[PDB]
This record gives C-alpha cells, sequence and structure tokens, in this order.
C-alpha cells in the first residue's frame, strides 16, 4: 500500500504526504459532505466502499495558509484555478474537511452555477420586489447546511427580530436553527432564510463567536450572466437574484474571524469557451474587481509520483481489470492518453 | 477505389515485427522480403498498436453507430462497460466469502462470453427454384454467427418496449443476462436451433 | 453600448456621410433605392 | 418609369439554350470549352 | 472604353506620419473603425461615391482633412469617457486601488514598493495578455501586501 | 412578406382544460376585471369566484366550463398583449378547438364579447339538454398501426343493434393527432371498445369526463337553439386567418361562419388537419411562434405529437400564476 497514508487527520498533512491517499470516514462523509464531492467521485466512493483523497501541493499550500491565518485581519480570499479536471474541487474538499474538524462553521456552496440556470419556479421576493427568489435552490442548500453545522445551530442565536409573515416572526435571541427550520418547512421563505443566515454568520464571526469558512465552488457564476428569463422573455441579471445578491456580500473582505476559499470552474459555466481557465477570463472584469485583492492557487496535472500513486490506488482496489493495465506498457499508454490529467485518467480507468 | 490494385492492406500487429530473425521459417522470411517491394495502404482511423485494442468491441461499436456518429457510439460502449463493471463490483461486495470466487468483474470477459453464448451454430439459407425459395439448414460460418450474435443483441436493445431506459443500462443488463445463459437473445438462438431441427428434410444439401 | 460609443459613432456617420439618425432598417430602403440606378 | 420608382419610394450571353449550344460547340464563343 | 470600376480610389496613410497627440490618435482610431488596421498602423480610405475618379480623389482628401480636424477637436461632451470605454487601464482612482486601500486601513486598525509592485501586476493583468507568469506576479504581490507567507 | 419566426399563431383551448384557479395571475393585468364584470352581467352568475375557487364539480358541468374557458382565453390574450405587444401585432393565424373558436372569432374582431358570450352560453345549455336526452359519452383511443377505426365503430354499432336501440351512434368525433382519436356515442358501444381493445388493437383507452357525446348527430336538438342565438349576431370579416373545425380551413367570408358554427356542433373536429394547414411546410423552413392563450397545455402536447419542429417554438400563457405583480 505505497499509495496510502495512515494519517487520516487533515490537520497534520505535510510535504511528506504528497501523492498519498488519506481516508475520510463515513461519518465525516455524511456530515461534512452531503453535497460537496463531485458526482463522479461519489460513484467511486460507492463502488470502492471508501473515500480516499490524495494529498496534493495545492491543498497543502492552502492548509498552510489557513493554519497561519490572522483572525483579526479581514478575511483573505483564496481562489483555486486550473485547467479542466485538475482536481481543484477536491482540493477545496480537502480544505473543507480540515476546517470542519477544527470546529469552524462551514458555509459550503457546492456549485454556484446551478443558481443561474435551469430554474423552473422563480418568484418575486416580498422583501424586495425588484429581486427574485429560488425556493428549491435555497431550501435544498439549507438542509445540507443544517446537516453540516447541526451542532452550532443551537449555540448561535439571532440578534434581530425577523418577520416572516404577519402571523410569524423570529424573536431576538432565538437560535439560528429556528431560522433554518423556517426555510425548510415553508419554501416560500427559503431564500429569505438563506440571506438571514449569511447576515448572521458574517456578523457573529466578527464578534469572535466562531470561525467561519466560506467555501464557494464555481465562484465565477456570481459576476457573469444567467440563462433565466422573465415571463416577457427578457433576460435576468445575476444581481437581480436574491440568492446571488446575498452571496456576493460574503466574498467581500469586510469581516474578520474567517477565510474565503473559492474554486473556479468552466464546467457548467455560461457563455465561456471550453479552454478558458485563468482567473480573469472566467471571472470577468466585474468578478476580478470584486475579488481583487486575492491569492490565486494553481492546480495542475499529476506529476509522475502523483500519477503512479493514483494508479496504485486503483490497482489496490482491483479497479483496473484489463490484464495489461498492471504492466509498464499499460501505464505508459494511460499516461499518454490522459497526459496525467486526473479526470481523463479516472474516466479512462472507469471502463478498463 | 482510390487505391491501385497493387496496394496491400497494412499489418498493425506490433509483436509481429519483434520476432527474432532466427525463428522465421523460410516461408515467413520470404513473405517478409516480399513485403518490402509492395505498396502498403495508409492505416485507417481505428485500429492501433495499443495493448487495450479489442477488435470485437470495435466491431460492436461500429454496428451501433447511426449516421456516422462514432463519438456517441464509443461513448455508449464505454458507458456500458463501466456499468457492467460497477454492477459486478456491487454484487461482489454484497456476496459472502465462497461466492466471491465465482463472480467475474472484468467487463471484457463478460462481453466476450455473453456474445459467445449467443452465437448460433446452424441457420437456414433460402435457395431458389420452381418459384419456391427452398429453406435448407446450413452450418453457419464463424464470421456469420459472430455477426448474428452482435446483431441480435443490438436489435434486442433497440426495442421500443424499453421506454426511456438509456441504451447503456439496457445493454449492460442484456449482456449480464447472456453471460448467465438467460434472456431473450439466448431464446432467439434456441428458437433458431429448434426451428432448424424442425426442417431436417433438406439437411444434406451441401451446395448452398 | 455606452453613450460615448453611441454618438461617437453618430459623429463618424456625419463625417462619412451615412444616415446620422438611426432609421431602423425597414425605412432605410429609400437609401438603397436611390443609391442605385 | 422614373415616376414609378419615385412613388415606390414614397411608400450572361442573352441567347437561347439551343443557339448557345450550336455556337459553343462550333467554337464560336470565345473561351467556352467542354469539361 | 467605359468601366464602372475605374472610379474607385484608395488612399493609404500611416497614422504615425500624422501630427496627432494621444487624444487625437484615440479619437481618429475610434472614428475610422475598421479602416484603421492596428497591425500595420495604416488608415485606408476607399472612395467610390462620385462618378469620376478625380472627384473620388478629392473626396478622399476631404475626408482625411475633416477626420484629422475632428480628431484634434474636443467637444464639451467628450469629458464623460467611461472606464469600460478606455483603451488602457489607469490604476489611480480605480476599484483595485480603492479595495487595497480599504484592506490596508483595516489591517492597520487591527494592528510603498509593495504597492508599486501590486499596481504593476494589476496593470499588466488588465492591459496585456493574462499568462500564468502575470498571475504569479500578482499572487506574490498580494501575498507580500497581505502578510501571507 | 416577413420571414416566419417573427410571426405568431394563437391557439385557443376547448372543453376539458378547466381547472380550479383560472384567472389568478390574470386579474391584476390591464382590462380583465371589466371582462369578468361583463361576464357577470351577461351570464347571471359570478363566473369569477367559480373559476378562482370552486368545488371543481360545479366547474366540470357543461353549462359552466365553456363560459369559463371563453373568458379565461380572452383574459390570457389581454395578458399576452400586455407582456408582448409585438406578438399580438404580428399574428398570422388563430384556431380554437371546440369552444375556442368562439373565443378566436372574438379575438379576430368578428364577434363582440357580449354576443359571443351569449352564443357560448346558449350552446352550453343546449348541449347539456341534448346530453340529458340520451345516455352517451366520449372515449379517447390511442391506436397502433394495425388499428382500424371505422371497422371498430362498426362492431360497436352491431353490439347495440343486438341489444336493441334505434340507430346506435358510435363514430370518430375528434381527430387530434396520428393514431389518436376521440370516439363519441352511446356508452354501451364505448364499453365494448374498452373491453375488446385487444381485438381492436388499441394501445390505450380512457373515458373522457364529459356530459355527453359531442360532435355527433346526438347533439342535433342543440343545433336549432344555437342557430337562433347566431341569427341576431352580425359577424364581420376576421382580421386574422381564423381556422375552422368542420373542414379545417380558413374562414373565407362572413356569410358562411353562421352555418359553419352550427355544423361544428354535429360534425367531427378536424384538429389534425388544422395543424397541418397551419404548420406544414418544406423541411428547413422556419416555423412561426405559437402561443396557447387559455387554461391548460393540452394543445401543446397535441402540437408536439403533430409537428415537433413547430412545437420547438411553442409557449403557453400562464393563467394560474404571474411572475411580477403588475
Ligand atoms: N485530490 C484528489 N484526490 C483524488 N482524486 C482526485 C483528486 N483530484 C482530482 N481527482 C480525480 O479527478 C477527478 C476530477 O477532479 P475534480 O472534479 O475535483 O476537478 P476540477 O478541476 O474541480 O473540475 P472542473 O473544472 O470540472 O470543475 C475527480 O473525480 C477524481 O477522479
Ligand atoms: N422575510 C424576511 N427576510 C429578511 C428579513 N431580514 C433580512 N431578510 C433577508 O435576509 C437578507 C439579508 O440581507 P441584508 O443585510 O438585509 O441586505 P438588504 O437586501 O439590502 O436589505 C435579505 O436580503 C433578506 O432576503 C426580515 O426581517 N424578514
Ligand atoms: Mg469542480
Amino acid at each position: 500500500a505505497i499509495s496510502r497514508t495512515n494519517e487520516n487527520d487533515p490537520a497534520k498533512h505535510g510535504d511528506q504526504h504528497e501523492g498519498q491517499h488519506y481516508n475520510i470516514s463515513p461519518q465525516d462523509l455524511e456530515t461534512v459532505f452531503p453535497h460537496g464531492l463531485p458526482p463522479r467521485f461519489v460513484m467511486q466512493v460507492k463502488t470502492f466502499s471508501e473515500a480516499c483523497l490524495m494529498v496534493r501541493k495545492p491543498a497543502l499550500e492552502l492548509l498552510h495558509y489557513l493554519k497561519n491565518t490572522s483572525f483579526a485581519y479581514p478575511a483573505i480570499r483564496y481562489l483555486l484555478y486550473g485547467e479542466k479536471g485538475t482536481g481543484k474541487t477536491l482540493s477545496l474538499c480537502h480544505v473543507i474537511h480540515f476546517c470542519a474538524k477544527q470546529d469552524w462553521l462551514i458555509l459550503h456552496i457546492p456549485d454556484a452555477h446551478l443558481w443561474v440556470k435551469n430554474c423552473r419556479d422563480l418568484l418575486q421576493s416580498s422583501y424586495n420586489k425588484q429581486r427574485f427568489d429560488q425556493p428549491l435552490e435555497a431550501s435544498t442548500w439549507l438542509k445540507n447546511f443544517k446537516t453540516t453545522n447541526e451542532r452550532f445551530l443551537n449555540q448561535i442565536k439571532v440578534q434581530e427580530k425577523y418577520v416572516w409573515n404577519k402571523r410569524e416572526s423570529t424573536e431576538k435571541g432565538s437560535p439560528l436553527g429556528e431560522v433554518v427550520e423556517q426555510g425548510i418547512t415553508r419554501v416560500r421563505n427559503a431564500t429569505d432564510a438563506v440571506g438571514i443566515v449569511l447576515k448572521e454568520l458574517k456578523r457573529q464571526s466578527s464578534l469572535g463567536m466562531f470561525h467561519l469558512l466560506v467555501a464557494v465552488d464555481g465562484i465565477n457564476a456570481l459576476w457573469g450572466r444567467t440563462t433565466l428569463k422573465r415571463e416577457d422573455k427578457s433576460p435576468i441579471a445575476p444581481e437581480e437574484l436574491a440568492l446571488v445578491h446575498n452571496l456576493r456580500k460574503m466574498m467581500k473582505n469586510d469581516w474578520h474571524g474567517g477565510a474565503i476559499v473559492s474554486a473556479l470552474s468552466q464546467t457548467g459555466s455560461l457563455f465561456k469557451p471550453r479552454k478558458a481557465y485563468l482567473p480573469q477570463e472566467l471571472l470577468g472584469k466585474e468578478g476580478f474587481d470584486a475579488l481583487d485583492p486575492f491569492i490565486p492557487i494553481l492546480v495542475s496535472n499529476y506529476n509522475p509520483k502523483e500519477f503512479e500513486s493514483c494508479i496504485q490506488y486503483y490497482l489496490e482496489n482491483n479497479w483496473l481489470q484489463h490484464e495489461k493495465a498492471p504492466t509498464e506498457e499499460g501505464k505508459k499508454e494511460l499516461l499518454f492518453l490522459s497526459n496525467a490529467n486526473p479526470s481523463l485518467l479516472e474516466r479512462h480507468c472507469a471502463y478498463l | 477505389s482510390r487505391y491501385s490494385p497493387e496496394f496491400k492492406d497494412p499489418l498493425i500487429d506490433k509483436e509481429y515485427y519483434r520476432k527474432p530473425v532466427e525463428e522465421l521459417t523460410e516461408e515467413e522470411k520470404y513473405v517478409r522480403e516480399l513485403k518490402k517491394t509492395q505498396l502498403i495502404k495508409a492505416a485507417p482511423a481505428g485500429k492501433t498498436s495499443s495493448v487495450f485494442e479489442d477488435p470485437v468491441i470495435s466491431k460492436f461499436t461500429n454496428m451501433m453507430m447511426i449516421g456516422g456518429n462514432k463519438v456517441l457510439a464509443r461513448s455508449l460502449m464505454i458507458q456500458t462497460l463501466e456499468a457492467v463493471k460497477r454492477k459486478q463490483f456491487e454484487k461482489y461486495h454484497a456476496a459472502s466469502a465462497e461466492e466471491q470466487a465465482t463472480i467475474e468483474r472484468n467487463p471484457y470477459t463478460i462481453f466476450h462470453q455473453a456474445l459467445k453464448n449467443c452465437e448460433p451454430m446452424i441457420g437456414l439459407v433460402p435457395i431458389l427454384k420452381g418459384g419456391r425459395f427452398y429453406q435448407v439448414p446450413v452450418p453457419l460460418p464463424d464470421r456469420r454467427r459472430r455477426f448474428l450474435a452482435m446483431k441480435w443483441m443490438i436489435t434486442e436493445c433497440r426495442d421500443k418496449k424499453h421506454q426511456r431506459t438509456l441504451m447503456p443500462e439496457k445493454l449492460s443488463h442484456k449482456l449480464l443476462e447472456a453471460f448467465h445463459n438467460q434472456g431473450p437473445v439466448i431464446k432467439r438462438k434456441h428458437d433458431l436451433h429448434k426451428m432448424a431441427e424442425a426442417n431436417r428434410a433438406l439437411a444434406h444439401y451441401r451446395w448452398w | 453600448l455606452s453613450e460615448y460609443a453611441f454618438r461617437m459613432s453618430r459623429l463618424s456617420a456625419r463625417l462619412f456621410g451615412e444616415v446620422t439618425r438611426p432609421t431602423n432598417s425597414k425605412s432605410m430602403k429609400v437609401v438603397k433605392l436611390f443609391s442605385e440606378l | 418609369a422614373d415616376e414609378r420608382l419615385r412613388i415606390n419610394s414614397l411608400r450572361r450571353w442573352r441567347l437561347s439554350r439551343i443557339v448557345f449550344r450550336h455556337l459553343a460547340d462550333h467554337g464560336q464563343l470565345s473561351g467556352i470549352q467542354r469539361a | 472604353v467605359r468601366n464602372p470600376r475605374a472610379r474607385v480610389v484608395v488612399l493609404r496613410v500611416k497614422l504615425s506620419s500624422l501630427n496627432l497627440d494621444d487624444h487625437a490618435k484615440k479619437k481618429l482610431i475610434k472614428l475610422v473603425g475598421e479602416r484603421y488596421c492596428k497591425t500595420t498602423d495604416v488608415l485606408t480610405i476607399k472612395t467610390d461615391r462620385c462618378p469620376l475618379r478625380r472627384q473620388n480623389y478629392d473626396y478622399a482628401v476631404y475626408l482625411l482633412t475633416v477626420l484629422y480636424h475632428e480628431s484634434w477637436n474636443t467637444e464639451e461632451w467628450e469629458k464623460s469617457k467611461t472606464e469600460a470605454d478606455m483603451e488602457e487601464y489607469i490604476w489611480e482612482n480605480s476599484s483595485s486601488e480603492r479595495n487595497i486601500l480599504e484592506t490596508l486601513l483595516q489591517m492597520k486598525a487591527a494592528e510603498t514598493k509593495e504597492i508599486e509592485e501590486y499596481k504593476k501586476s494589476v496593470v499588466s493583468l488588465k492591459n496585456e495578455e493574462e499568462n500564468e507568469n502575470s498571475i504569479s506576479q500578482y499572487k506574490e504581490s498580494v501575498k507580500r501586501l497581505l502578510n501571507v507567507t | 412578406r416577413r420571414m416566419p419566426g417573427q410571426c405568431s399563431v394563437l391557439l385557443f383551448p376547448g372543453q376539458g382544460s378547466q381547472v380550479v384557479g383560472m384567472g389568478r395571475g390574470l386579474l391584476n393585468y390591464p382590462r380583465v376585471r371589466e371582462l369578468y364584470a361583463a361576464a357577470r352581467r351577461v351570464l347571471g352568475y359570478d363566473l369569477l369566484e367559480l373559476s378562482l375557487h370552486g368545488p371543481q364539480e360545479t366547474l366540470d358541468r357543461t353549462v359552466h366550463c365553456q363560459p369559463a374557458i371563453f373568458v379565461a382565453s380572452l383574459a390570457a390574450v389581454e395578458k399576452l398583449h400586455h407582456l408582448q405587444p409585438s406578438v399580438i401585432e404580428n399574428c398570422v393565424a388563430a384556431a380554437g378547438f371546440s369552444v375556442g373558436e368562439f373565443a378566436a372569432l372574438v379575438f379576430a374582431g368578428a364577434m363582440e364579447f357580449a354576443e359571443g358570450l351569449y352564443a357560448v352560453k346558449i350552446r352550453a345549455e343546449a348541449m347539456q339538454e341534448a346530453s340529458e336526452a340520451v345516455p352517451s359519452g366520449m372515449l379517447s383511443v390511442l391506436g397502433q398501426p394495425q388499428s382500424k377505426f371505422n371497422f371498430a365503430c362498426l362492431e360497436a354499432r352491431e353490439h347495440c343493434k343486438s341489444l336493441g336501440i334505434e340507430n346506435p351512434v358510435c363514430e370518430v368525433s375528434n381527430y387530434l393527432f396520428p393514431d389518436c382519436r376521440v370516439i363519441s356515442g352511446h356508452q354501451e358501444a364505448l364499453r365494448f371498445l374498452q373491453k375488446n381493445s385487444s381485438k381492436f388493437h388499441f394501445r390505450r383507452t380512457r373515458m373522457l369526463p364529459v356530459s355527453g357525446a359531442f360532435h355527433t348527430r346526438l347533439m342535433e336538438p342543440a343545433v336549432e337553439p344555437l342557430t337562433q342565438a347566431l341569427k341576431a349576431v352580425d359577424i364581420k370579416k376576421p382580421l386574422v386567418s381564423v381556422y375552422s373545425n368542420v373542414h379545417a380551413h380558413r374562414y373565407r367570408h362572413p356569410g358562411h361562419i353562421h352555418k359553419l358554427l352550427a355544423q361544428q356542433l354535429v360534425s367531427p373536429v378536424k384538429w389534425e388537419q388544422t395543424m397541418h394547414a397551419i404548420y406544414e411546410r418544406k423541411k428547413g423552413r422556419g416555423f412561426p411562434q405559437t402561443f396557447e392563450v387559455g387554461p391548460g397545455r393540452q394543445l401543446g402536447a397535441i402540437l408536439k405529437s403533430c409537428n415537433m419542429q413547430a412545437w420547438k417554438s411553442y409557449s403557453a400563457v400562464d393563467v394560474l400564476q404571474t411572475l411580477e405583480h403588475v
């Protein structure tokens, strides 16, 4: 088992673990990642009966930054970028698993692209008649947010009276969980429940009640375009969506007591060419201006050690069933055909 | 044809050229020396010296294309292979100790055995005389029965009774049924073998 | 489309003699009719 | 003619296929070959 | 002997050979549009409106004269040139400067050549082509300015 | 002469598209409230409340569903005009299914709201009386290539002859889309079809929830009343190409709508032929936009079955909810 590390605690991974797969327990999978993992990594987890993530230099660098983070200074924006299928989402997952173990409050958005396309039931927000609500997109997120942070929802207590309807209001000092519960029961108030949560999480984190991680995958969606239309077939802007408008406030570094970690993604983007991967091309002028200043972190293809370790993990799981895959010629052909790209390599190995 | 008659088909086999000159018999040596004087056609897009190349799966993929869409056909083929692999892994994990020895997890082995279990040995060839196209039993050539297994599998999977179930899912299920000698394709082989046993009057016409 | 680009283009039209007023496209057929012979 | 254009505003060899064929076959149309 | 295609006239002049300042050159390029080719620095005015050729030559000369004069002229209206309509990217009074100033004030409350390097990196990324070299220069500048190691 | 794609065809639904909640999402839109006020003045009961909140059993009655559909279709036309004026401006054709014709004509400036609503009402009570006269019904049948419809109707008729009844009725009533039809007539014949679909090669069978056998000769008593209701009405020339259901072609002159609107009552609905006449064209030519002004989305599914390429540019006007509070 040269492709495995016995270190299952992400808070003690270092340069000596580069290229080695560490295991995430089922409890951590169901709590930390109800929604985080890529769709094709979840099938692997089901097939292998285990979730093992390789330790890579991007994640190690981002963990080194988060260990030496000053919680008095304003939150620092970290942006993971790289070519398609290089493993930036799974690096983000490594960092989220690190932060969840140290009792940070995790605000994880699995894919911000889903909020700007293919919404069937779009409403007009009563709080602000110029914005639109997405009850199914917001309630779906609230359930998994509650799942991840179920411990804190009772400790954290609201600081303002929130009036859902003339009959119903959340009183000052009530636990945040009630707000979350109100979003799950009545979907009409789901979108307004997300915003309130963010407003509280930004504020209380500043007081120092908890450390907050804002982990947004596919962040280039926020300052882009949408494919959502009005009834008169007119376009809708990303800032006209209440869910998108409230999530932009959490990308600004006007708060302390946490860090902002983000990952770009051309996959699922709107109006971007297939080969666009750099920060400015995907973000746009508006997005780059919003995130600037930020620390960009590059995710690349496997190096030879990483590639050999990935194939040894697959061989240890008996996932390469072709007789020539164990041989040297098979590995050289896999290397050429994927060019050490994690996603292409995994897809090729899926049917071998 | 744009190729002249003198052009010969290429030989893509890679280990063929690595045989030591010592092993080469006089006839094979003469063949090799002859090959130097001939023109060789450009290798077609498709077969390659790869170690993962499988001519049977290539032929099945070609038989699945519609309108020259090879990317889609190959995508369907790889999806079917992955579905068979995942199903076998699921069945292996849930099995007890002594049943894990008899569960196959190589999708290529399953595909080849499934197609082999569907090959018919004998078929009927019509012959013309008197206005009556006479149906005589005939021992099918190897190529013919190999083609028929694949054609029966594909036609079975293209049936319209299977509503909105995607082609990889239907095809993996049919392949795993034929692996265990079950399903409608095995019955189609059986209903040809019995329907050729029902017509053994003209069983000795050896000049079809 | 910024205003600056807009009547910068409208000045360019005045310089090169095109139709300054944007006359959609259905009513510009007079231009094509009288352009030819 | 011109009046009609105004009110509207207010709102290769010119031979028959046969005769062309004869000349083109006899080499009398300069430049016209057969493919 | 008549040919309708003989009336066409094509004037070609390099803008670098005209006495234009920065604003004059920018205005001339925006006015002409596609007639100006950036690769060759050549302005190509093709005139065919008039029947004769001397008339089209005179018209081309007149067009060049008026284009030069209206390039050297600043309307009252010019003053409202938006940021998106700029050709290059000025860093002073920019959103990047505003954000970095806010971040530094917050850091000082919580408690230059670095700012020069930061603005150099931002100007490069905004005007030139975006490569990983420029991205890494920007990363290093931001890390040094935010006290990240 | 404008390229098709910037033109619009308005499709008006018919009976069977009623639902509790029609009007919500249309009320606040311009000019709808006085249409419902006129509906009250003409009908004699408050259509608005019945359409908004009703038992659905009151709404399913023949006397009530048809006026509801008519008024809702016109209100949806008003909504579409408010959202997209160009669509209403660039309209090339119009077509209604059974009662939608009365709406379509009103939309085409051939009839006025009051007179059209009166005609629809009289039609509704007349059809209800005709249905009460004799037991009957309507049966939706989806056939396969080997299905024979006139044949099956024939055996359905000898069944009732064997049982004993004067001139049993069973004939194809609605041509919807390929191999899907609606048969109409006595309930015993429809029971026979339902039970021996197997020998009739019918893939699916579903009894429609309707009072009686519409579009057959059983509705002959209802022809004479409706005719009277139409004598006083002065029908003008439609401004857009309004397509008929008796023969599935455009209404040419005002002097024939009077009798075609009565022949419809006892003739099969030629919907498939109407769709062919509106949309059929060479492969590669673009299709006009299609808007279903009224409740439901049934005409959308029928258009999908008839012409998929035409259906690609299809949309429906939402009469149950609105995105923006006007
Ligand atoms: N750290 C890792 N550990 C294990 N597998 C990995 C890792 N990184 C990448 N992979 C493999 O590569 C596949 C693609 O990774 P991932 O989805 O994270 O890429 P991405 O660069 O975020 O993609 P995209 O641009 O599509 O959003 C994963 O499904 C897994 O197969
Ligand atoms: N129903 C309801 N929603 C609220 C209330 N307060 C805040 N919200 C929601 O929570 C989000 C918090 O955003 P906020 O800080 O107030 O910025 P704002 O939009 O300008 O008012 C808002 O966008 C609302 O969607 C409230 O008192 N009642
Ligand atoms: Mg990703």
